[PDB]
RNA sequence: UAAUUGCGAUAACGAACGAGACCUUAACCUACUAAAUAGUGGUGCUAGCAUUUGCUGGUUAUCCACUUCUUAGAGGGACUAUCGGUUUCAAGCCGAUGGAAGUUUGAGGCAAUAACAGGUCUGUGAUGCCCUUAGACGUUCUGGGCCGCACGCGCGCUACACUGACGGAGCCAGCGAGUCUAACCUUGGCCGAGAGGUCUUGGUAAUCUUGUGAAACUCCGUCGUGCUGGGGAUAGAGCAUUGUAAUUAUUGCUCUUCAACGAGGAAUUCCUAGUAAGCGCAAGUCAUCAGCUUGCGUUGAUUACGUCCCUGCCCUUUGUACACACC
């Protein structure tokens, strides 16, 4: 599997409904200089890490 | 106590409390200042009770 | 290098002075032992049915030592437990005041608690021999 | 009148009081030595001070400890922080500050709340439940 | 929520207003200061003011 | 280790690994290393402890929970379902008990395996109820490593509670049971089990 | 406490008291099977048969057992102390028994019927099938029968 | 006598309460606005304070 | 109420030549080999340690632990 | 009593396999609870009359 | 922001009620004043084990000293402090250091204007009117009933067990209360399996009950997954206590009888840290009766630290033929 480790880079809001959703932009360790923001579902704060488990997918606003 | 006369309502409850403060001052006297002392001093409010010899 | 029961661990003291007793048979053992129940808060009689009562005067006994005096309500509260009254909720219960009454008899008989002033029980001088002899030897088994 | 301290360390609502004076090193717990205490699970609770610090440190001093109040784990938490004041506030008096000042470091570098005392407490129940916040139980008919 | 009130900031205020020479950074010395100086009812109220005089006086150093 | 005794005795093994490595109750805290990136910084192991029991306040800020010993945070978890609230004197024991029985099996710290286990059964993705209107789909998630060590606990103490339920195999049996199932995952635990069909459903609403 | 290693001599399912027991089960429990004798009953008989009760009902030499009934059926003479028993000072000799197996069940009709044949009130309360003990009858039993 | 401390002050109050209710109802025309009661060695004092004493 | 209440020479046999390679014995592991029940799996765990078999690595009640001799 | 227990139609048996009446199964039943603002006494406090005490 | 709490914008400027302040309680004092009804060290007097000086107790006054612990008086302390992030660098807010304490410090008390045909004439010798008032709707006396049982609903209690029952053993709280013209809280000694009985005793109470030796809990065994030793409904027989009286069984003990209940459908309650839950205890009621309540301490988690999806309510905007105001 291609495991892909992002580390969190900022802290922007809480999306969903119900709110237990973050959105979050994060930067890869391996070759990094490209950002993508995904979406969290447990606490989180900056200088966490993801382990986005398909790379290159991100999504936006939930309801 | 339930603030309620009746039972209507939640069940509000009401703690009221009174304070007892007790004070004991020992002296080793004569007999006229303690005469002196007690009828003198006396305060509307304050308790004044005065026991004898350590028996 | 001296010693005193306060040097021996709790439980296994008493297992050594329980195990003492029986090998010694100057007991006065009621004898409606095995069918008493040791309080009204428990379903069963004591399982070991010949004996837990020389484990009950070795805690009797211990307890005394660590204080002044007790007495026999004193130990109905201590050894009682939570007696569960079937349906309805738990509660304290105090245990037999026969069981430790002919206990605080039994071991004065034998000389090692004599009856106080001040009431209760104070531990015999002649107790606190026999009591810290024994708690020496159990240092013995891990010296 | 030899060089003694005196010290104590309060959990919820126990008070371990300890009067260290000058001795061969004894650790006693209100008539027992520390190797028995017996919660048992929590032996090296009580042990940790002494080894914060060192098993020596305690050669010249005699420590003794009394136990009021509290339940089965509340006093465990406060002998532990009696005997670890007293320990640093034996060397506030008898002993140069520079060493007492390493201990209190030793000790909060780790701290279980040893020299600190935890201000935690029970809070009152207010009448429409059972406890302090849970409520009871509505239907809405 | 810890906002201070009117009652607070007004007093704070009217102290510095007319108080600067005095008042320095140090809330302590406030403090003792406004037993002195200003009469207020409460130990507490009155570091709430001071605290506030404090935190004014520490800006005005500064623009 | 330079061996010291004063009046009231203290004894040889309780001298000797004290003032030395300031290990678990017996065991290594050293050498004990989270076997994956993050979840470290979430896996608490250096500091060390003696005992799982701790006056901590890890409840009164957000991610100060994260300090608490890894150890005790698994004991903690295992003290509930009701007739077991409190009780934490109980799960310390099946704590130290367990860890010996992970010891028996297969070398390895048992506080290397327990972080083993947890890092194997913390879903990486999972899903999330967005409502969409009526017919609410499932939106796949990226799952935080606060969430992904916390449900590593739950699960796996879940796991074995209702396992070691009904029958003659004790908690602590179960309890390793389950952890040395989870140090490499055998698809025979109930946490990898629940941890591989979590990102199973968030992948196919990807 | 020690390794047996006993020989076929051992037997399981024995009857006693014109009912059935699991041999290989404690025998103090074992014989609670029997209608009218409990832990508490069981536990002391045993403990007056000379009998060992670290043993299970599929052991004890048939001496042993033929003992044990005979305590059970006559514990006032055995030294057993007259308030342990389920039926004493009985309402027609005075005498204290108590009533096993079968009899147990033969003795509840005969208390039953005294109450209705008397007519007493707790005799009509049990012919209606109505709980007797004086508990409220709104809320609580609804299935029984 | 022989009371104990805390039935005394209770006991104590009630009496004050009784006191005043039966002066609020029998001074009503005289502006009755309340007693005191000085508990001293040789007398049991009780002051009336009425707005219009000459009719108390 | 189902196998092994009881003593069966056979299995007392069946006990001393499979306590080998069991890393870990204890009341629960006894059990499972379709043999004897708790209460005299508890007097197995002492009488396997009156000499060898089993090594004491646990303390007490609700847990016991033994491994293979050394 | 020596006809209460003769007293056929009495016990458990009989109400046992009698059917329960819907009446049971009831609720409030309210009776005017939405009518309370409405004053039944017909009779409506004069404008003088209330000048004269007010 | 918890807040018409503030900042800021500003035809407004500056103010008061309510919020805040305040008050009570729980936290911090080796600083002040002290205490045989609170406790510590030392000394006598004193017992036990060791001896090489030691270790562990006894002794309401045999004396000396002290106030850490306890107690409550007067003070002190916190002001979200220091620093750094964040933001219109405004109010603020988040992180770290320190601190007894930094969630309005935690928990309460008090709480404006107004509304309701909310409840209470069954708390009142508070009261209008109406009824009744001697064969009484007055009042007292006897007995019964409010507990009555095909069933529907609500708060609970106890459980379905092996993080367990059971038996020994360890042994730790806090809020209270407790008897005068009286029988309240009760130690201790005996008798009794138990419940209890009997003889005495301290206490009008920091002095005596009481260290309330409470319960979970900790410890070593017995049991082995089997409705089993889990569970204790139901029921028979016996003995005690309260009370003038216990039958429809006030309560307590004993043996026996050993049901339903294998974690519970649709639904629905409560809760964010010493909190939840588990656990007992005191007080109220009380002659006897807690499965209730009000308080208390003991053991002590998981998960949020968010949002407006559900629901409930506030806010403007807007419409109105409503103003007895959508009843
Ligand atoms: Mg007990
Ligand atoms: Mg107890
Ligand atoms: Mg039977
Ligand atoms: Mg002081
Ligand atoms: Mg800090
Ligand atoms: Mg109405
Ligand atoms: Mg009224
Ligand atoms: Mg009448
Ligand atoms: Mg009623
Ligand atoms: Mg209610
Ligand atoms: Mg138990
Ligand atoms: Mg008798
Ligand atoms: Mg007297
Ligand atoms: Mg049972
Ligand atoms: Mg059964
Ligand atoms: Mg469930
Ligand atoms: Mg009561
Ligand atoms: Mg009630
Ligand atoms: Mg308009």
């Amino acid at each position: 599997t291609p495991v892909t480790l992002a580390k969190v880079i900022k802290v922007l809001g809480r999306t969903g409904s119900r709110g237990g959703v973050t959105q979050v932009r994060v930067e890869f360790l391996e070759d990094t200089s490209r950002t993508i923001v995904r979406n969290v579902k447990g606490p989180v704060r900056e200088n966490d890490i993801l382990v986005l488990m398909e790379s290159e997918r991100e999504a936006r606003r939930l309801r | 106590t339930r603030k309620t006369p009746n039972g209507e309502g939640s069940k509000t409850w009401e703690t009221y409390e009174m304070r007892i403060h007790k004070r004991y001052i020992d002296l080793e006297a004569p007999v006229q200042i303690v005469k002196r002392i007690t009828q003198i001093t006396i305060e509307p409010g304050v308790d004044v009770e005065v026991v004898v010899a350590s028996n | 290098p001296g010693v005193s029961v306060r040097d021996v661990a709790a439980q296994d003291f008493i297992n050594a002075y329980a195990s003492f007793l029986q090998r010694q048979g100057k007991l006065e053992v009621p004898g409606y032992v095995d069918i008493v129940k040791t309080s009204s808060g428990n379903e069963m009689p004591p399982q070991d049915a010949e004996g837990w009562f020389y484990k009950r005067a070795a805690s009797v006994a211990r307890h005394i030592y660590m204080r002044k005096q007790v007495g026999v309500g004193k130990l109905n509260k201590l050894y009682g437990g939570a007696k569960s009254r079937g349906v309805r909720p738990y509660k304290h219960i105090d245990a037999s005041g026969s069981i430790n009454r002919k206990v605080l008899q039994a071991l004065e008989k034998i000389g090692i608690v004599e009856i106080s002033p001040k009431g209760g029980r104070r531990i015999s001088e002649n107790g606190q021999r026999d009591l810290d002899r024994i708690a020496a030897q159990t240092l013995e088994e891990d010296e | 009148a030899v060089p003694s301290v005196q010290t104590f360390g309060k959990k919820k609502s126990a008070t371990a009081v300890a009067h260290v004076k000058a001795g061969k090193g004894l650790i006693k717990v209100n008539g027992s030595p520390i190797t028995l205490v017996e919660p048992e699970i929590l032996r090296f609770k009580v042990y940790e001070p002494l080894l914060l610090v060192g098993l020596d440190k305690f050669s010249n001093i005699d420590i003794r400890v009394r136990v009021t109040g509290g339940g089965h784990v509340s006093q465990v938490y406060a002998i532990r922080q009696a005997i670890a004041k007293g320990l640093v506030a034996y060397h506030q008096k008898y002993v140069d500050e520079q060493s007492k000042n390493e201990l209190k470091k030793a000790f909060t570098s780790y701290d279980r709340t040893l020299l600190i005392a935890d201000s935690r407490r029970p809070e009152p129940k207010k009448f429409g439940g059972k406890g302090a916040r849970s409520r009871f139980q509505k239907s809405y008919r | 929520g810890r906002v201070r009130t009117k009652t607070v900031k007004r007093a704070s205020k009217a102290l510095i207003e007319r108080y600067y020479p005095k008042l320095t950074l140090d809330f302590q010395t406030n403090k003792r200061l406004c037993d002195e100086i200003a009469t207020i009812q409460s130990k507490r109220l009155r570091n709430k003011i001071a605290g506030y005089t404090t935190h004014l006086m520490k800006r005005i150093q500064k623009g | 280790f330079t061996p010291v005794v004063l009046a009231t005795p203290i004894p040889e093994e309780v001298q000797q690994a004290q003032t030395e490595i300031k290990l678990f109750n017996k065991w290594s805290f050293e050498e004990v290393e989270v076997k994956d990136a993050s979840l470290v910084d979430y896996v608490q192991v250096r500091q060390p402890i003696f005992v799982a029991h701790t006056a901590g306040r890890y409840a009164n800020k957000r991610f100060r929970k994260a300090q608490c010993p890894i150890i005790e945070r698994l004991t903690n978890s295992l003290m509930m379902n009701g007739r077991n609230n409190g009780k934490k004197l109980k799960a310390v024991r099946i704590i130290k008990h367990t860890l010996d029985i992970i010891n028996v099996l297969t070398d390895q710290n048992p506080i290397q395996v327990v972080v083993d286990a947890i890092t194997n059964t913390g879903p990486r993705e999972d899903t999330t109820r967005v409502g969409g209107g009526g017919a609410a789909r499932r939106q796949a998630v990226d799952v935080s490593p606060l969430r992904r060590v916390n449900q590593a606990i739950a699960l796996l103490t879940i796991g074995a509670r209702e396992a070691a339920f009904r029958n003659i195999k004790t908690i602590a049996e179960t309890l390793a049971e389950e952890l040395i199932n989870a140090a490499k995952g055998s698809s025979t635990s109930y946490a990898i089990k629940k941890k591989d069909e979590l990102e199973r459903v968030a992948k196919s609403n990807r | 406490s020690l390794v047996v290693q006993e020989q076929g001599s051992f037997q399981h399912i024995l009857r006693l008291l014109n009912t059935n027991v699991d041999g290989n089960i404690k025998i103090v429990y074992a014989l609670t099977t029997i209608k009218g004798v409990g832990r508490r009953y069981s536990n002391l008989v045993c403990k007056k048969a000379d009998v060992d009760l670290h043993k299970r009902a599929g052991e004890l030499t048939q001496e042993e057992l033929e003992r044990i009934v005979q305590i059970m059926q006559n514990p006032t003479h055995y030294k057993i102390p007259a308030w342990f028993l389920n039926r004493q000072n009985d309402i027609t000799d005075g005498k204290d028994y108590h009533t096993l197996a079968n009899n147990v069940e033969s003795k509840l009709r005969d208390d039953l019927e005294r109450l209705k044949k008397i007519r007493a009130h707790r005799g009509i309360r049990h012919f209606w099938g109505l709980r007797v003990r004086g508990q409220h009858t709104k809320t609580t039993g609804r299935r029984r029968a | 006598a022989l009371i104990s401390k805390k039935r005394k002050l209770v006991a104590d109050g009630v009496f004050y309460a009784e006191l005043n209710e039966f002066f609020t109802r029998e001074l009503a025309e005289e502006g009755y606005s309340g007693v005191e009661v000085r508990v001293t060695p040789t007398k049991t004092e009780v002051i009336i304070r009425a707005t219009r004493t000459q009719d108390v | 109420a189902q196998h092994a209440v009881i003593l069966d020479q056979e299995k007392y046999d069946r006990i001393l030549k499979e306590v080998p390679t069991y890393r870990y014995v204890s009341v629960s592991v006894l059990v499972d080999r379709l043999k004897i029940g708790g209460s005299l799996a508890r007097i197995a765990l002492r009488h396997l340690e009156k000499e060898g078999i089993i090594k004491p690595i646990s303390k007490h009640s609700k847990q016991a632990i033994y491994t293979r001799a050394t | 009593n020596e006809g209460a227990i003769r007293d056929k139609t009495a016990g458990r048996r009989n109400n046992r396999s009698k059917d329960v009446t819907d009446s049971a199964t009831t609720k409030k039943s309210n009776t005017r609870r939405a009518t309370d603002r409405h004053s039944r006494t017909g009779k409506t406090d004069t404008k003088k009359k209330v000048n004269q005490g007010w």
